[PDB]
This record gives C-alpha cells, sequence and structure tokens, in this order.
C-alpha cells in the first residue's frame, strides 16, 4: 500500500546539522509532491516546506530560510529534509507527508529529533506498592515510577502489553533538576493484584536500559 | 517561414515510426500559422518538440493523442479556428496520452495563450497524468458566436495535483507555473462586447479582433476574426477590380487583394491557383478550368461552352469514395496527360477483391499511364507487381503537385515495394509535401535522384528508411552511367539520366550523334539526334546531312 | 510567518455538536480554497479531513463538513460520536506559495461530572537510597479539568514541589486524571510521621481523604 517511512529518531547537539530521510513506496514517487511539518513537544503543527519529486522545485518556510534544504532521489524513492545549524528548539516530531490539493493525505511515522545541550542519562525505576492498605473497596492501583532522565521517550508497557486494561500514564515534565518525570498506574481489580503479575516494561532506548520491574503486594 | 499546412492522419498509425517525428519537425519547424490540422500523435516518451514552439493559429482542429511525451510546447498557440473539426465536433482533442502494456503521459496542456476557439468544442479523455483541465473556464475560450461549444472533459487521473499558482485569480491554470494562469478575455468584459483586456469599457476590443487586444483599435488585435490585411483587421479583403458605374466594365483595382487563409494577400503563394473572385485555392470553383501563363503559375478562369471534360483521379468527383486504383477503374485513365486527383495502388489493387468480384489488376494495364504527365494530387504506391522492376509506366510523369497530400503530408509515397529502381525520369518537380520512401528491400538508385531539385518549399524533404543501403549499391556496382551529367540518375543506364552531358538519341544518352559516321545515318539539332530521309546521303564525305526530309539534306 | 487563528475551545455535548473556526487573511484562506482540516489524536500523525474547504476522503465520517465565507474557515462536527476528541488543525494555501497552519483547537466532549478515585503511593526502599523520597497521589476518574490538591507533610501546607501533568480526556468514559506528587530528596523526609492526601473535588460529596503512613505493615 501507500507507505511513507522515516528515519529512526535523532539526538543532536547545538551547532550541528540534522538530516531526516523519507522513503515512499506503493505509490508512484515522482507523481506527487512531498511536504515537511514538525510538532514541538505538545504544540502546534508547523509546515516547513515542500518538494516536487518530479522536477525538484521547493517552497520553504521563511523562518527556516538559510537553514533548510529538501531534495529527492528518484532512483531510490526517498526525500531528504535537512536542517543545519540546529540550536535547540527545532526539537519536534518532524513528519514527511504526501501532498494532494495543497493538503497531505498520507504521513510518515514521525521522527523525534531532540536538540538539547546536555548529555544522556537514564531513568529511575521504582515500584510503588499496594495491598489492602491500597484498597478502594474492591479495585486496585499500582504502577512503577520514572524520574530524572534523558532523552525521550520512556516506553512503559504493562505485562508484555498483555494487559492494556486500566493502564494510565502521564506526560513527562521538566523538573527543577533539568530532567523529566512521570507515573504509570494500572487500574486492575483488588479483586486481583500481587496474586496477579503486573510487570512494567520501562524501556529507555536512549539509554538502551531495558528494565523489567514487576509490581506486587 | 510563416505559414505551414497541417496534416489529416486522424488517429491512423504512422507507417514509418522512424521518420514520423522527423516528418513533423519538417512541416512545423519555423511555422507560425498552420492552415490545416495540428495533429500530434504517437510521439515517443523522450521526444523533442521544440519546433512546435512558434505556432500561434491553427486554422482547423488540434489533435493530441496516443502520446507519451510529457510536454507538448504550444505556449504560443493563441487561437484555433475549428474550420474543420475532430469527429465533426471538436476544435481541440486530447485522447489516450497514457500507458499501454517518470511515468509516461502528458502532465499539463499548458495552452496558456489559448484564448480563442471560433468553432467546435473540447474533448479531453483518458489521460492518466493530466492535471488542471477541470480548472479551466472553457466558456471564456469558446467564441460568443461559436455554435459548437459542447465540451466533454474527463478527470480520471492516476496522480494528484499541486495547487495552482498563487497568482491564479480564481485558481484556474494550465499548469503549476504562474505562467500558466488562464487569461480571461470574454466572460469579464464591460457591455456585451465579445473580447476585452480588462473590466473597463475602455478595455473592450475592436469588434474585428479574436483572441484579445493590446488596445481599442483594429490594429491592436491578438488575432483577426476575419482578415488581417496589414496592421489592420477587417471583415473582408479589398476587391480585385472596381467597376465603372456606367459601363460596368472591370477596372484593375490598385489596392486590391487576394484571400489566403485569413489574410489579405497581394499574390497567391506558390502552389495555389489564383481565381476570378479573389480567392486562392487548391481546387477551382464550379464553372472554371485551369489556365497557365508563360509566367510559370496557374489561374482559374471560366469557360466558353460547358467545360471540356477531363480525367478525374481518386479523391475527386466520382472517385472521391474509392480507396484505390483498380481494374474496375483502370480504363478511366485511358490516355490522360493530366489527372485532377490522385492515384494510389494498394495491395487491394493487384490482389483480387472477391468481396465484390472485381479482378486482380494486371502489370500491363498499368500502361494506360504512359501518356500521363501531370498529377494534381499525390502518388501513393504500396503494392506493385513483382514482375516490374520499376515505376516506368510513370516515366513521363513530370509533376506531382501535392494539392491533395496523402495523410495530409505526402505527395510521393513508395512503401513495402519490390522495385529495384525508380525510373521517374521526367519527374522534375514535387509541388508541395514530402516524399516518404520506406521498406523497399531492393530499392537502389534512390540516392542518385537529386531530390533537392524536385522540391519547391523548404518544409520539404525525402524521408527514407529500410531501403536497400547505398553502400550495398555502390558496392554491388549499380550506379550512374558515366554519361549522366553531375552523377544523377533514376536507375541503371543511359536511358535514366536526369541530365545528358552529351546528346540525346530518343530516350537515351550517346556520346556523339551520327553526323560524321554511323550507319542508319543522322543529323544534329537541339542536343538531339534525329533521323534523315529513308533515302538521302549514303556517303563517306564531310557533314553529310542537315535534316529530316529531302527538303534540307543537300541533294 | 504568519499563523492562522483558532481557539482551543469548542467543548460541546455528546449527540451534537458545534463548529471550530480558522480564520486568516485575503492572502490565505480568504483568497484560495485550498483550505484543509486535520484531526490529531495524542501522539499520532494527523488525519486528513477535509480538503479544498469542503470535501471528505474515503472512510471519513459523514457530517465532517467544512465550508464558509473567507476569511473563515469552519470545520463542523455534528453528532458527537463519543471518541472525536483530538486537537484540530486548519491549514491554508498562501499568496507566497506556502502552507500555513492554524494554532489548533482542542475538542473536548461533555458528560457526567464524575468523582475521583484516589489511591495513595510511596516510591520505595529502592527509591529512598538515592537521596529521594517522593510522596505520591493519582486522580483516577473525574471531571472537569480542575480540583484542589493539598499535600500533608505532617500538616504543613507546603507549596512548590507539587508536580503536574494531565492525560487526555479518557476516550471511553470522558474523564481526566492528573499528576500530583512531591519533590523529596533524602533530606526532607525524616522528622515527619503522618502522610495524607486530600483531594477536594466538586464531584464527591465533600472533600475526601485516604491515607498512607511512614512505617506500617
Ligand atoms: C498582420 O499584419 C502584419 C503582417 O504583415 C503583422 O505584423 C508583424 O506581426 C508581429 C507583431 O505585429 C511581428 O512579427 C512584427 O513585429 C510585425 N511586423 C513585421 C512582420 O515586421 C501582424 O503581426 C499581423 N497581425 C495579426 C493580428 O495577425
Amino acid at each position: 500500500e501507500v507507505q511513507l517511512v522515516q528515519s529512526g529518531a535523532e539526538v543532536k547537539k547545538p551547532g550541528e546539522s540534522l538530516k531526516i530521510s523519507c522513503k515512499g513506496s506503493g505509490y508512484s514517487f515522482t507523481s506527487y509532491w512531498i511536504g515537511w511539518v514538525r510538532q514541538a513537544p505538545g504544540q502546534g503543527l508547523e509546515w516547513m516546506g515542500w518538494i516536487s519529486a518530479y522536477n525538484g522545485n521547493t517552497n520553504y518556510a521563511q523562518k527556516l530560510q538559510g537553514r533548510v534544504t529538501m531534495t529527492t532521489d528518484t532512483s531510490t524513492s526517498t526525500a531528504y529534509m535537512e536542517l543545519r545549524s540546529l540550536r535547540s528548539d527545532d526539537t519536534a516530531v518532524y513528519y514527511c507527508a504526501r501532498e494532494g490539493d495543497g493538503a497531505f493525505d498520507y504521513w510518515g511515522q514521525g521522527t523525534l529529533v531532540t536538540v538539547s545541550s546536555a548529555s544522556t542519562k537514564g531513568p529511575s525505576v521504582f515500584p510503588l506498592a499496594p495491598s489492602s492498605k491500597s484498597t478502594s473497596g474492591g479495585t486496585a492501583a499500582l504502577g512503577c515510577l520514572v524520574k530524572d532522565y534523558f532523552p525521550e521517550p520512556v516506553t512503559v508497557s504493562w505485562n508484555s502489553g498483555a494487559l492494556t486494561s486500566g493502564v494510565h500514564t502521564f506526560p513527562a515534565v521538566l523538573q527543577s533538576s533539568g530532567l523529566y518525570s512521570l507515573s504509570s498506574v494500572v487500574t486492575v481489580p483488588s479483586s486481583s493484584l500481587g496474586t496477579q503479575t503486573y510487570i512494567c516494561n520501562v524501556n529507555h532506548k536512549p539509554s538502551n536500559t531495558k528494565v523489567d520491574k514487576k509490581v506486587e503486594p | 517561414t510563416q505559414v505551414c499546412t497541417g496534416t489529416d492522419m486522424k488517429l491512423r498509425l504512422p507507417a514509418s515510426p522512424e521518420t514520423h517525428l522527423d516528418m513533423l519537425r519538417h512541416l512545423y519547424q519555423g511555422c507560425q500559422v498552420v492552415q490545416g490540422n495540428l495533429e500530434l500523435t504517437y510521439l515517443p516518451t523522450n521526444a523533442s518538440l521544440s519546433f512546435l514552439q512558434d505556432i500561434q493559429e491553427v486554422q482547423g482542429y488540434v489533435l493530441i493523442a496516443h502520446n507519451q511525451v510529457r510536454q507538448v510546447p504550444l505556449q504560443r498557440l493563441r487561437i484555433v479556428r475549428g474550420t474543420q473539426l475532430f469527429e465533426d465536433n471538436y476544435a481541440l482533442a486530447v485522447l489516450d496520452n497514457g500507458d499501454p502494456l517518470s511515468p509516461g503521459g502528458l502532465r499539463e496542456l499548458q495552452l496558456r495563450s489559448l484564448t480563442e476557439i471560433l468553432k467546435g468544442g473540447v474533448l479531453i479523455q483518458r489521460n492518466p497524468q493530466l492535471c488542471y483541465q477541470d480548472t479551466i473556464l472553457w466558456k471564456d475560450i469558446f467564441h460568443k458566436n461559436n455554435q459548437l461549444a459542447l465540451t466533454l472533459i474527463d478527470t480520471n487521473r492516476s496522480r494528484a495535483c499541486h495547487p495552482c499558482s498563487p497568482m491564479c485569480k480564481g485558481s484556474r491554470c494550465w499548469g503549476e507555473s504562474s505562467e500558466d494562469c488562464q487569461s480571461l478575455t470574454r466572460t469579464v468584459c464591460a457591455g456585451g462586447c465579445a473580447r476585452c483586456k480588462g473590466p473597463l469599457p475602455t478595455d473592450c476590443c475592436h469588434e474585428q479582433c479574436a483572441a484579445g487586444c493590446t488596445g481599442p483599435k483594429h490594429s491592436d488585435c491578438l488575432a483577426c476574426l476575419h482578415f488581417n490585411h496589414s496592421g489592420i483587421c477587417e471583415l473582408h479583403c479589398p476587391a480585385l477590380v472596381t467597376y465603372n458605374t456606367d459601363t460596368f466594365e472591370s477596372m484593375p483595382n490598385p489596392e486590391g487583394r487576394y484571400t489566403f487563409g485569413a489574410s489579405c494577400v497581394t499574390a497567391c503563394p506558390y502552389n495555389y491557383l489564383s481565381t476570378d473572385v479573389g480567392s486562392c485555392t487548391l481546387v477551382c470553383p464550379l464553372h472554371n478550368q485551369e489556365v497557365t501563363a508563360e509566367d510559370g503559375t496557374q489561374r482559374c478562369e471560366k469557360c466558353s461552352k460547358p467545360c471540356a471534360r477531363v480525367c478525374y483521379g481518386l479523391g475527386m468527383e466520382h472517385l472521391r469514395e474509392v480507396r484505390a486504383v483498380t481494374s474496375a477503374n483502370i480504363q478511366e485513365f485511358a490516355g490522360c496527360k493530366k489527372i485532377f486527383g490522385s492515384l494510389a495502388f494498394l495491395p487491394e489493387s493487384f490482389d483480387g477483391d472477391p468481396a465484390s468480384n472485381t479482378a486482380p489488376l494486371q502489370p500491363e494495364q498499368l500502361q494506360v499511364f504512359e501518356t500521363l504527365e501531370e498529377i494534381t494530387g499525390y502518388l501513393y504506391i504500396s503494392a506493385w507487381p513483382d514482375s516490374l522492376p520499376d515505376l516506368s509506366v510513370f516515366q513521363n510523369l513530370q509533376v506531382i503537385r501535392g494539392r491533395i497530400l496523402h495523410n495530409g503530408a505526402y505527395s510521393l509515397t513508395l512503401q513495402g515495394l519490390g522495385i529495384s529502381w525508380l525510373g521517374l525520369r521526367s519527374l522534375r518537380e514535387l509541388g508541395s509535401g514530402l516524399a516518404l520512401i520506406h521498406h523497399n528491400t531492393h530499392l537502389c538508385f534512390v540516392h542518385t535522384v537529386p531530390w533537392d531539385q524536385l522540391f519547391r518549399n523548404p518544409h520539404q524533404a525525402l524521408l527514407h528508411t529500410a531501403n536497400r543501403p547505398e553502400d550495398e549499391c555502390v558496392g554491388e556496382g549499380l550506379a550512374c552511367h558515366q554519361l549522366c551529367a553531375r552523377g544523377h540518375c533514376w536507375g541503371p543506364g543511359p536511358t535514366q539520366c536526369v541530365n545528358c552531358s552529351q546528346f540525346l538519341r530518343g530516350q537515351e544518352c550517346v556520346e556523339e550523334c551520327r553526323v560524321l559516321q554511323g550507319l542508319p545515318r543522322e543529323y544534329v539539332n537541339a542536343r538531339h539526334c534525329l533521323p534523315c530521309h529513308p533515302e538521302c546521303q549514303p556517303q563517306n564525305g564531310s557533314v553529310t546531312c542537315f535534316g529530316p526530309e529531302a527538303d534540307q539534306c543537300v541533294a | 510567518q504568519s499563523a492562522l487563528t483558532q481557539p482551543a475551545s469548542v467543548s460541546g455535548s455528546p449527540g451534537q455538536s458545534i463548529t471550530i473556526s480558522c480564520t486568516g487573511t485575503s492572502s490565505d484562506v480568504g483568497g484560495y480554497n485550498y483550505v484543509s482540516w486535520y484531526q490529531q489524536h495524542p501522539g499520532k500523525a494527523p488525519k486528513l479531513m477535509i480538503y479544498d474547504v469542503s470535501k471528505r476522503p474515503s472512510g471519513v465520517s459523514n457530517r465532517f463538513s467544512g465550508s464558509k465565507s473567507g476569511n473563515t474557515a469552519s470545520l463542523t462536527i455534528s453528532g458527537l460520536q463519543a471518541e472525536d476528541e483530538a486537537d484540530y488543525y486548519c491549514s491554508s494555501y498562501t499568496s507566497s506559495s506556502t502552507l500555513v497552519f492554524g494554532g489548533g483547537t482542542k475538542l473536548t466532549v461533555l458528560g457526567t461530572v464524575a468523582a475521583p478515585s484516589v489511591f495513595i503511593f510511596p516510591p520505595s526502599d529502592e527509591q529512598l537510597k538515592s537521596g529521594t523520597a517522593s510522596v505520591v497521589c493519582l486522580l483516577n476518574n473525574f471531571y472537569p479539568r480542575e480540583a484542589k490538591v493539598q499535600w500533608k507533610v505532617d500538616n504543613a501546607l507546603q507549596s512548590g514541589n507539587s508536580q503536574e501533568s494531565v492525560t487526555e480526556q479518557d476516550s471511553k468514559d470522558s474523564t481526566y486524571s492528573l499528576s500530583s506528587t512531591l519533590t523529596l530528596s533524602k533530606a526532607d523526609y525524616e522528622k515527619h510521621k503522618v502522610y495524607a492526601c486530600e483531594v477536594t473535588h466538586q464531584g464527591l460529596s465533600s472533600p475526601v481523604t485516604k491515607s498512607f503512613n511512614r512505617g506500617e505493615c
């Protein structure tokens, strides 16, 4: 089918240059234009520009000018957003999408590009705990915790994903110590708990520290 | 130059794909106006059409079909007239410009000067990569008085369209550029006037204009709706002769003009006959017959009793429906020196036609054309009996005029034949159009014909391919007999020279005539060698003759 | 340069139904009809609905219907099928050959003004050792988007340290959670014995409290 597949996520230091790739398939690549939009963490969509994959013509943003360059390569069906002189705050989601009548109908998966001055440190894996001391009259809650880490994201799956029930996770927040935190509680029966296996997959591929942390009474 | 003639192939498939574009480039190369039909079909995906780029008018319809080029550069085409129409409805047709078995296909019409369409409608269909056609306000293109404004546009696509340029007022464009924005010239005008260059009445175009204007005057037009007679647009051209109000006797009108296409012309162009009224034609009006001056040209004039009958060829009164020359009609050419019409000989002809019990034409009936010396329409040969090595039966043919061209382009066509040389010895001129000689395995002596000498207009050429290679001709020995001046022949021998750099005894070259020696005894005139009396001087003395009878041969 | 304006605001009541607005200038939406709308669910690409001002791709629900006099710019949803909550985006084509996005608006449907379930957590004898002792509270199921949290570090109304994020309006039961915890390095935890969390939400019967102690079992 129609597929727009982008690069793995990026982490870049101030002064450096980013270079995301977007490979389209299953549709005739030269036939359509390709555009680039980005989303700074919890914020608005921001159109960056578009490319003619047929003739190479490009419109850009007027705020990014000097600093962008989109290209394609017909032979390999790929588009190449390139953002130079990265300085913060370009941090965003960075989609590439296939352009219809001034409008995009098929996107890429996304590409988190993170630009901060600081280096990479992992999370703080902690099991908060519940017994009858934590009974609200017949149903329970429990979940691990994540505090003081870098950079995003932090997958918190629950029992190999083989329990998507009552699991309710929070936005990362920037602390006074400069690194984020959150939670991850599973609404499940204090009909069951402990007795049941509530294992949290607290990944951090930025640290590559796959952590299995099971929480029980 | 300025004017060219179109073509009339319709949808029919190019006999010589390898010369087909090379044809087109020749016809349209410098051309600003095409009296005829702009037909661009079958063009292969990577195919330079830069010659098309000067065309402003198309007098009949425009047909772009079965192509794969992605552009067809007619930015300058400005008005079509739809004199004639595709399927009798359309002044502009784009069909089937897709793919059949970086895709192929036309992507944007880009007809960005096309404001006028005088007669006929628009049919666009089956074009996979074609964008913006449905952006276009077609009723602004169609003339007011245009009776045939029906329109049949398809939008099925297999790709999608960028927006129109930001400069597009109302977002109607012939393509992705600013340059492609549809200029409006009819629906937005002040008052009921039919064309204008702006919304103010002050912008209204002179009523004689057609596509728009730089100003208010009939000097300020983009195209004339009737006749361009100098800087000025008028409804008709000045008459050729003013009458005397008492006598009513013709007096030559000093500032009088002929009409040629849509122009007021001083004198008719080369291959066209001028006429009593004031028109330039390819065919005389009803009660006329063709004249000729010592001045090489021809005129039409009226006749003394109901005119002396003449031979009509194919495509003409009576034969206008018939595909081919055949036994059922071969007799009808009994000893004609000049045929009004064309001859074509098809497989159909020499093979039988049992579909209506008509007999296979025999290699010897063809001799009816031995007297033939002028053809007004074209010659088209595609089958020809194996027996005959050449086209000798036309060895007295001296002019093919082209006035009617095969498929709109070819005065001379020999193809798929078996002949071994050409033998049109007395063919001194192809009046109009191009020759296409292709796919004749055994054809030598093409290279020898000085084809540049036959042609008249510079949009003319021979297109040849799949013939016997000259290398294989020079090699295997066949070549111009040494008596053939400047090396040009139509075949093997001294019978076949185009010019004789010694003398001519009949239809043959001879290094000397028999005025000194030699048996059946002779004498010399205008480079020839004519016989003397059955009984004049049998001698071995000096200069023994001077003439034909016993009147002048000195005894 | 030079974003369109929308309100983050629509609200509305399950069943039906309200409309978003765009709007922007003669040079953009007020001049072009290449005006398109997007539905973004949290942490996903945008969905394409609808384009040209008023038209729907395949699969897009009936009574998504944008149209209107420029310079606005007006998407409308009609039955509020329950899960239509998303951030919503208008975009337009531009006299500068550029795509331009509106600031977005957050659609959010109404329903029962529910009351919170409040479990009470620590962080762990795994947590404390690093020099950290976070006192924790979640806000399970409720409405609307504000209540009053008031930690009890042995009865002291501290302020600062009471961190905060918020999940998207729960997609099956129209509710909010909310992140409320306490910054507590191993320095500020020792001479306090009782630790309660009071969640004063307008939806319960009066301010409700549920309590954890420092060293039971
Ligand atoms: C008809 O009038 C004359 C034809 O003799 C044309 O005058 C030329 O046409 C264009 C621009 O007008 C240019 O080729 C030349 O600048 C003009 N003068 C020349 C050829 O020296 C005129 O174009 C024709 N007008 C129309 C409307 O067809």
